[PDB]
RNA sequence: GAGCUAGCCCUGGCCAGGGUGAAGCUGGGGUGAGACCCAGUGGAGGCCCGAACCGGUGGGGGAUGCAAACCCCUCGGAUGA
RNA sequence: GAAUGCCGGCAUGAGUAACGAUAAAGAGGGUGAGAAUCCCUCUCGCCGUAAGCCCAAGGGUUCCUACGCAAUGGUCGUCAGCGUAGGGUUAGGCGGGACCUAAGGUGAAGCCGAAAGGCGUAGCCGAAGGGCAGCCGGUUAAUAUUCCGGCCCUUCCCGCAGGUGCGAUGGGGGGACGCUCUAGGCUAGGGGGACCGGAGCCAUGGACGAGCCCGGCCAGAAGCGCAGGGUGGGAGGUAGGCAAAUCCGCCUCCCAACAAGCUCUGCGUGGUGGGGAAGCCCGGGUGACAACCCCCCGAAGCCAGGGAGCCAAGAAAAGCCUCUAAGCACAACCUGCGGGAACCCGUACCGCAAACCGACACAGGUGGGCGGGUGCAAGAGCACUCAGGCGCGCGGGAGAACCCUCGCCAAGGAACUCUGCAAGUUGGCCCCGUAACUUCGGGAGAAGGGGUGCUCCCUGGGGUGAUGAGCCCCGGGGAGCCGCAGUGAACAGGCUCUGGCGACUGUUUACCAAAAACACAGCUCUCUGCGAACUCGUAAGAGGAGGUAUAGGGAGCGACGCUUGCCCGGUGCCGGAAGGUCAAGGGGAGGGGUGCAAGCCCCGAACCGAAGCCCCGGUGAACGGCGGCCGUAACUAUAACGGUCCUAAGGUAGCGAAAUUCCUUGUCGGGUAAGUUCCGACCUGCACGAAAAGCGUAACGACCGGAGCGCUGUCUCGGCGAGGGACCCGGUGAAAUUGAACUGGCCGUGAAGAUGCGGCCUACCCGUGGCAGGACGAAAAGACCCCGUGGAGCUUUACUGCAGCC
RNA sequence: CGAUGUCGGCUCGUCGCAUCCUGGGGCUGAAGAAGGUCCCAAGGGUUGGGCUGUUCGCCCAUUAAAGCGGCACGCGAGCUG
RNA sequence: UGGGAGAGGGUGGUGGAAUUCCCGGAGUAGCGGUGAAAUGCGCAGAUACCGGGAGGAACGCCGAUGGCGAAGGCAGCCACCUGGUCCACCCGUGACGCUGAGGCGCGAAAGCGUGGGGAGCAAACCGGAUUAGAUACCCGGGUAGUCCACGCCCUAAACG
RNA sequence: CCGAGGGUAGGGCCCGUGACUGGGGCGAAGUCGUAACAAGGUAGCUGUACCGGAAGGUGCGGCUGGAU
């Protein structure tokens, strides 16, 4: 049946996207800690 | 006046329609409609503040002329009457003899090609508009400002009307649609007669899909939810209301008064409403 | 976290084909004028059959499944909330 | 050495289940170390409103070619969406951007918030909406409206000519709109041809024919032609369109009006450019100078912004046109012609799926367009089939039990069973006919029947064309023929009578409940006078509503019909300027501490003093409530009647062993051979009752009862048959579980249900197909129950607080 | 209680005997026939239906008779629900 | 043809008296009601009095033994619209008449539907009394209804 | 072809009958009250509405077939 991951390139990046953390304060702590973390991506990979 | 349907639905034996038999023009002034967003009762938070709406036609909102003191003296010819899907009343175009178009809420008896105006010294006829002191005790009136140049505020639904009482000083005393005895400033401008389409009232909506045609979806009753939702919510079976009964906010919803106590217009109101 | 689900907003799309034959309109009859009646036209409807489509009634299977809800037979609705 | 321990490794079940739709295969010839599986051919089956084609998402080299077979592929593999390498995606016109707005997002101004941040007009962003200029064909192993060919067109820049008051983010018009039905004319598409072109073909008994087979077109600028859409002309005045305005609006007058004219589309034709089958032969060559014609059907698409009706009343902005402002009129704009200029991104391939979403090459999910033919009334239904695409990535045998899906059945015909569960029956169309009841529509497909094929003859009207032939669409009558049977195959109601519940269409527990539940029109009560009430928010602000009491919120009830009785004592709510209590505060009689004292400091009575509560009334479609005992009539029996205790008042109408009745299968009647259910009555109603509505109610229902008819494999009572499994052989090869095991029966015993202890009996060792009685079999640290001074949701006149309100 | 699935039905039996029938008996208030009661006996048999979930029970029509119990109120890794 | 009387009917408007209520004033110990009472109302200031305002219904005198209408029925006043009738003149038509089964229309009150309205009155209901009882007569309350519009009802001691 | 009739199916009319239920007529001396006839102790009758153990009562309009 519809199961729970439909893909949308423009939901993704307008969701999740870099632009879309660096908006709000949680946002940004995010990418903080993802780039502490030493993730080599901070912001899911989507190809527009 | 009320159309009425022969029963070859279940729905159809008792859904009643307008006579539309007053109407004129079936399209709209384009030069006075603009689009109307369509909230669903929701605020700019996105939250649900008025329940059970959303749905409905749309519509394009015709744009009423509730000052007519914008215009003293120049006076207009009745043009056309319109349907407006926005208001219970009809709506009255227009054309006034320097060029100008505007819609009024049409009032009752109001017929197309007659001359109307506006001012103190206009006279006394169905669609002129006059300061409150300069009409006679005891005529019927509506669209009345409830404060000078703020707009006509009171007696605006189909039918509608309100009465001329007396008058005390700068105030006249008008008796409104629902009976309250209230003091309005003379200087308030108002429409002579009663608003039109007095059948609005006698129209039977005939089945559930009416309902949603204007915006309104399914209204649940507290009784049907549960505790969590509702003051009426659970029970084993059906249950009385067990309590007060209660709004889903808790506050009693039976006689309980709502109107704040020390509210300043409160020394303009002789008298509260009536039945 | 509303790319699932729920409601709402905006903007688009879809609904084969066949039944039934509301109002009105017309002519005719009727009457003081009417109500009204007959035929024709007309094509209304949370109207009927039935796909597409939306569902999921009953039964059978499936049960370390083809599937963490599926398959078969049957069945609700399908111009409307 | 144990923690249902943790990590890892390896076992057991086991050569076991399975190897993913039952649409289906066979042979020949290839290639290769190796072939059921790759290639080629022939034969067979399967999809064909798809299982074919084209888009869009999403995926991201999976596309093409070469070379491979370790792993991946459920077997195999020489193959591959796998591994390696090389190649491949071309646009001013397709799509998006350099254009426009929608919801929404953002947001100079402004507002708000401890901070973070929240709002917010303009403006900006935001598209599958508006707007904008490319069609036919050819070419590659792989791209093509992109390359190429033919014919077209758009914008920018500059120039030349002609014309004009030119000029805009400013005014206006326009853009610009719903639902249902729908006219005329076209086109897409299809059908037919005894006409036109074609390599051929004559079989097997006949046919050399008006034979069979194949094909009979696509695009096209100007002009013309047919069909539409849009559109009055001119003048005079003018206070309005936030400056102006010659425009627009308003007013008057003249002329044109269903034309015409102008303007714009569609279709046709159109210079020219393409295409071009079967068959035969090695994707190509031929066919072939291919032919490219007539008739019919005909869109839901086109003309279109057409027409009609209806109420629920149907985006915006830009492009475009017009008007004028500063300004400028050597300019500028429009028109025509010319040259020059025209950027960025996508373009492969999959796309109902082996490439998307489901861990899988997964029987599921996935929006748009095209979707041929014949017949069955129609159709996208159904059967077959075209173009095209597949035979579902384990096979070969065998012909047991048993399972699944399916076929049939003597006599019986619901006797099955909780229940006709299931499966029969019925089944489309035409015609005949059709009951109670009814809200007059319905009930109604009521029920029940008849017809249905093929041939010949006679005939009625319609469309097209021309009025005729032709094709084509509805019929009418008469005579016949055949079979068991003519909607001969496929798709296609079983019916009726009587209850309960709910008026109804709808809605719901995604994944055990679709209902009597929720909703619903409708009724009532109640709040709300607008900066409304109410809701969200600390606020600003929103929603309510650009609404104004015929309106908006809350609550119950739930179409309609007849109705909704008595109690205000308690609780709520409403009203009550008296009275009573009542906090801070006011007041300061009167004391206290300290100092030599002025003074400083502390306590503090009367009295004044809100809401709230007390108190007085009201109020039921407010929360709610609506009795007991004794006696009595000239037979008995029963009480119209009386007595008395209590209450705030003692249940009214109507219903009643009921979705309600404990005793209960109450009693009587009906139905049945027999009826704890059913229906109708009765009334000692454990414990109905009137908007948590009462009693009815036509119509409706995948709701839940009872009865009958029809018909049956449900059953007496089973039998046989089909296929897919199970079984045997080759290939691949799991799982839960598992203290170790060399793992019998009885009667005992044992922690009370023993393969394991005792006694006795029985028993050669190991398998395979079967059945499930046991291993207190597996699974889940019982979901019942208790326990924990364990947790969570809920309630309230439990405690306490907080928002909110006063 | 780190689970011994709980009523009834269906299917499949097996056992006990305090025996419903069939066989053998003694007593009888046994004339016969047919009964009553007790003794022996478990070999075989012990029906089809209406009602109810029912076990039971009542009822219909039969019968030689329409027995009573146990087997985890026998039997859900056998089915039903 | 020319006249006359009339609450004949329908529509819109309108005038004063009275009752209830509400606001202000003034005043205080009761008012109200009956056969007598009580319920009820009143120091929370009633009743009685004055001024003001709202609202409904009914029209005093004239008024009569009266008038009109087919009956039911019709009463402040004004205007519009319309019916019937009587009289005079003796002008016109020339039996065109009487009745009337069916039909159709009208039809007091009460009642019914949808809206509106609601002062007074008042079924039902409540209370106080009376009484053996009092589901009555009497008293205090009191909802439908009484009123308006429209649509049904179609009955009567619709009687002379 | 028609055809007695037989059969399946659905209607109409009448008659008999039915648990139970509605009143009605009638039947010397049962019970409750006293509505009517006199102003019958509330004048009566009346159409209707609602109520009440029962006669009745009450509202609304109507009649005198009402006393004084
Ligand atoms: C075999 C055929 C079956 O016999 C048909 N019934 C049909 O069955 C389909 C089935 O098709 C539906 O079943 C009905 C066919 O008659 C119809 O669904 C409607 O059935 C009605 C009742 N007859 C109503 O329930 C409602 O209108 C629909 N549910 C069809 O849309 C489909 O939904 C299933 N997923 C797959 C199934 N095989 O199609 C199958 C072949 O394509
Ligand atoms: C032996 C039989 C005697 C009987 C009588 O013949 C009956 N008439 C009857 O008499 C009763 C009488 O009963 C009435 O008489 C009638 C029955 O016969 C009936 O009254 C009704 O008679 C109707 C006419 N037949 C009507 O007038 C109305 O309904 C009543 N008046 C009964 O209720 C009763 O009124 C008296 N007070 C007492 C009297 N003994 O009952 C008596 C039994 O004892
Ligand atoms: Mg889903
Ligand atoms: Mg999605
Ligand atoms: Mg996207
Ligand atoms: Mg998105
Ligand atoms: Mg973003
Ligand atoms: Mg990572
Ligand atoms: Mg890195
Ligand atoms: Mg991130
Ligand atoms: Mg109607
Ligand atoms: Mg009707
Ligand atoms: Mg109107
Ligand atoms: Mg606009
Ligand atoms: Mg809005
Ligand atoms: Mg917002
Ligand atoms: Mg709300
Ligand atoms: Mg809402
Ligand atoms: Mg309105
Ligand atoms: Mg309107
Ligand atoms: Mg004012
Ligand atoms: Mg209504
Ligand atoms: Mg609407
Ligand atoms: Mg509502
Ligand atoms: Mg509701
Ligand atoms: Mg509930
Ligand atoms: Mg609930
Ligand atoms: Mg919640
Ligand atoms: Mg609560
Ligand atoms: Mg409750
Ligand atoms: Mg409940
Ligand atoms: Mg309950
Ligand atoms: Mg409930
Ligand atoms: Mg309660
Ligand atoms: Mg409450
Ligand atoms: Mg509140
Ligand atoms: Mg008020
Ligand atoms: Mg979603
Ligand atoms: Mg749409
Ligand atoms: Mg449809
Ligand atoms: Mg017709
Ligand atoms: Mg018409
Ligand atoms: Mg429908
Ligand atoms: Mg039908
Ligand atoms: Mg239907
Ligand atoms: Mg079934
Ligand atoms: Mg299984
Ligand atoms: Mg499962
Ligand atoms: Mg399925
Ligand atoms: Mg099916
Ligand atoms: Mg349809
Ligand atoms: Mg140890
Ligand atoms: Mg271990
Ligand atoms: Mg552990
Ligand atoms: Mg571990
Ligand atoms: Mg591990
Ligand atoms: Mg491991
Ligand atoms: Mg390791
Ligand atoms: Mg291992
Ligand atoms: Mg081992
Ligand atoms: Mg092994
Ligand atoms: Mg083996
Ligand atoms: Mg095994
Ligand atoms: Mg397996
Ligand atoms: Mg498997
Ligand atoms: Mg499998
Ligand atoms: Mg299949
Ligand atoms: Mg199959
Ligand atoms: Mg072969
Ligand atoms: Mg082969
Ligand atoms: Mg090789
Ligand atoms: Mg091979
Ligand atoms: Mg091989
Ligand atoms: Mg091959
Ligand atoms: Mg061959
Ligand atoms: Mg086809
Ligand atoms: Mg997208
Ligand atoms: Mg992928
Ligand atoms: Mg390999
Ligand atoms: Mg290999
Ligand atoms: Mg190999
Ligand atoms: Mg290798
Ligand atoms: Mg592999
Ligand atoms: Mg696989
Ligand atoms: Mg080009
Ligand atoms: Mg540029
Ligand atoms: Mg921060
Ligand atoms: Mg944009
Ligand atoms: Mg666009
Ligand atoms: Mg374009
Ligand atoms: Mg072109
Ligand atoms: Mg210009
Ligand atoms: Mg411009
Ligand atoms: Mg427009
Ligand atoms: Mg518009
Ligand atoms: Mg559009
Ligand atoms: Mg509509
Ligand atoms: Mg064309
Ligand atoms: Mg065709
Ligand atoms: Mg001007
Ligand atoms: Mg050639
Ligand atoms: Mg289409
Ligand atoms: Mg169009
Ligand atoms: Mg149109
Ligand atoms: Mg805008
Ligand atoms: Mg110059
Ligand atoms: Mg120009
Ligand atoms: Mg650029
Ligand atoms: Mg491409
Ligand atoms: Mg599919
Ligand atoms: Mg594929
Ligand atoms: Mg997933
Ligand atoms: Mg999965
Ligand atoms: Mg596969
Ligand atoms: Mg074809
Ligand atoms: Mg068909
Ligand atoms: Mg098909
Ligand atoms: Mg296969
Ligand atoms: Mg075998
Ligand atoms: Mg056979
Ligand atoms: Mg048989
Ligand atoms: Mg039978
Ligand atoms: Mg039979
Ligand atoms: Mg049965
Ligand atoms: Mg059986
Ligand atoms: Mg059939
Ligand atoms: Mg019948
Ligand atoms: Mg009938
Ligand atoms: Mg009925
Ligand atoms: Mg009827
Ligand atoms: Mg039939
Ligand atoms: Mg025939
Ligand atoms: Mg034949
Ligand atoms: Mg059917
Ligand atoms: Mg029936
Ligand atoms: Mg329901
Ligand atoms: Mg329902
Ligand atoms: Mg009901
Ligand atoms: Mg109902
Ligand atoms: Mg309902
Ligand atoms: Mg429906
Ligand atoms: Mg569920
Ligand atoms: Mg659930
Ligand atoms: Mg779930
Ligand atoms: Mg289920
Ligand atoms: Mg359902
Ligand atoms: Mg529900
Ligand atoms: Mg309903
Ligand atoms: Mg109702
Ligand atoms: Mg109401
Ligand atoms: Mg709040
Ligand atoms: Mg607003
Ligand atoms: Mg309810
Ligand atoms: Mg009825
Ligand atoms: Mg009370
Ligand atoms: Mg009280
Ligand atoms: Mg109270
Ligand atoms: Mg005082
Ligand atoms: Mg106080
Ligand atoms: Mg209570
Ligand atoms: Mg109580
Ligand atoms: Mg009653
Ligand atoms: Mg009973
Ligand atoms: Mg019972
Ligand atoms: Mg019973
Ligand atoms: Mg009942
Ligand atoms: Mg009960
Ligand atoms: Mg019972
Ligand atoms: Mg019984
Ligand atoms: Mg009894
Ligand atoms: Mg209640
Ligand atoms: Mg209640
Ligand atoms: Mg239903
Ligand atoms: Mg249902
Ligand atoms: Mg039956
Ligand atoms: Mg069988
Ligand atoms: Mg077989
Ligand atoms: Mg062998
Ligand atoms: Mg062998
Ligand atoms: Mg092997
Ligand atoms: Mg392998
Ligand atoms: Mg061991
Ligand atoms: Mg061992
Ligand atoms: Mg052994
Ligand atoms: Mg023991
Ligand atoms: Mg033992
Ligand atoms: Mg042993
Ligand atoms: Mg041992
Ligand atoms: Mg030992
Ligand atoms: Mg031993
Ligand atoms: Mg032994
Ligand atoms: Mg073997
Ligand atoms: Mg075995
Ligand atoms: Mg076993
Ligand atoms: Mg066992
Ligand atoms: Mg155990
Ligand atoms: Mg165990
Ligand atoms: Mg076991
Ligand atoms: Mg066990
Ligand atoms: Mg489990
Ligand atoms: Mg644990
Ligand atoms: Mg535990
Ligand atoms: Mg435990
Ligand atoms: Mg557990
Ligand atoms: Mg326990
Ligand atoms: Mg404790
Ligand atoms: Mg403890
Ligand atoms: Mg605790
Ligand atoms: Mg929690
Ligand atoms: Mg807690
Ligand atoms: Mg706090
Ligand atoms: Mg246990
Ligand atoms: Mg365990
Ligand atoms: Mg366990
Ligand atoms: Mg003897
Ligand atoms: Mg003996
Ligand atoms: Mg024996
Ligand atoms: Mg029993
Ligand atoms: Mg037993
Ligand atoms: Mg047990
Ligand atoms: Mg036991
Ligand atoms: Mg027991
Ligand atoms: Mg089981
Ligand atoms: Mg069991
Ligand atoms: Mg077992
Ligand atoms: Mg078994
Ligand atoms: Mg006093
Ligand atoms: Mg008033
Ligand atoms: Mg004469
Ligand atoms: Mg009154
Ligand atoms: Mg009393
Ligand atoms: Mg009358
Ligand atoms: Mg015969
Ligand atoms: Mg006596
Ligand atoms: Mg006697
Ligand atoms: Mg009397
Ligand atoms: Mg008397
Ligand atoms: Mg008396
Ligand atoms: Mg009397
Ligand atoms: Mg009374």
């Amino acid at each position: 049946m519809k199961r729970t991951w439909q893909p949308n390139r423009r939901k993704r990046a307008k969701t999740h996207g870099f632009r879309a953390r660096m908006r709000t304060p949680g946002g940004r702590k995010v990418l903080k800690r993802r780039r502490q973390k030493g993730r080599w991506r901070l912001t899911p990979a989507v190809r527009k | 006046a009320v159309k009425k349907f022969k029963p070859y639905t279940p729905s159809r034996r008792f859904m009643t329609v307008a006579d539309f038999s007053e109407i004129t023009k079936t399209e709209p002034e384009k030069s006075l409609v603009k689009p109307l967003k369509k909230t669903g009762g929701r605020n700019n938070q996105g939250r649900i503040t008025v329940r059970f709406r959303g749905g409905g036609h749309k519509r394009l909102y015709r744009i009423i002329d509730f000052k007519r003191w914008d215009k003293v003296g120049i006076p207009a010819k009745v043009a056309a009457i319109e349907y407006d899907p926005n208001r219970s009343a009809r709506i009255a175009l227009l054309h006034y003899v320097d060029g100008e178009k505007r819609y009024i809420i049409a009032p009752d008896g109001l017929q197309v090609g007659q001359q109307v105006v506006a001012g103190p010294d206009a006279p006394i006829q169905v669609g002129n508009a006059l300061p409150l002191r300069f009409i006679p005790v005891g005529t019927v009136v509506h669209a009345v400002e409830l404060e000078p140049k703020k707009g006509a505020k009171l007696a605006r639904a189909a039918g509608t009307s309100a009465q001329i009482q007396g008058r005390e000083g700068d105030y006249v005393i008008l008796r409104l649609p629902s009976g309250e005895l209230r003091k309005v400033h003379g200087e308030c401008y108002a429409t002579v007669g009663a608003v039109g389409n007095a059948d609005h009232k006698n129209i039977v909506l005939g089945k559930a899909g009416r309902s949603r045609w204007l915006g309104r979806r399914p209204h649940v009753r507290g009784a049907a939810m549960n505790p969590v939702d509702h003051p009426h919510g659970g029970g084993e079976g059906r249950a009385p209301r067990g309590r007060p009964p209660a709004s889903p906010w808790g506050w009693q919803t039976k006689g309980l008064k709502t109107r704040k106590r020390r509210k300043p217009s409160s020394r303009f109101i002789i008298a509260r409403r009536k039945k």
